[PDB]
């Protein structure tokens, strides 16, 4: 999930668009 | 885990502003 | 409407909070 | 939607609770 992938790294704004609707 | 609930409110405002009017559904663990 | 988006900054927070596990849903407008 | 009824009105937190999954 996206606490597992970005709160053990740092997601770019790129990274975290990809939860986006 | 405290850090991990810190961690997910910034995150939450993050996908706020990247997602914009497409919107999000935020599923943590 | 910038005053729109401000609103909708807190009211992710807000559901963050609220929802807590279960996660929440936003869509703006 | 929650911005709708939301940002007009102050929304409790049962109320913000009909918009989590
Ligand atoms: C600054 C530290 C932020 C907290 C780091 C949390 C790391 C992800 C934990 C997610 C919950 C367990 C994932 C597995 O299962
Ligand atoms: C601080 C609040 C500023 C005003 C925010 C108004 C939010 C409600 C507008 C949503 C769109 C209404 C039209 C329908 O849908
Ligand atoms: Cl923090
Ligand atoms: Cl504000
Ligand atoms: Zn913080
Ligand atoms: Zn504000």
């Amino acid at each position: 999930g996206i606490v597992e992938q970005c709160c053990t790294s740092i997601c770019s704004l790129y990274q975290l668009e990809n939860y986006c609707n | 885990f405290v850090n991990q609930h810190l961690c997910g409110s910034h995150l939450v405002e993050a996908l706020y502003l990247v997602c914009g009017e497409r919107g999000f559904f935020y599923t943590p663990k």
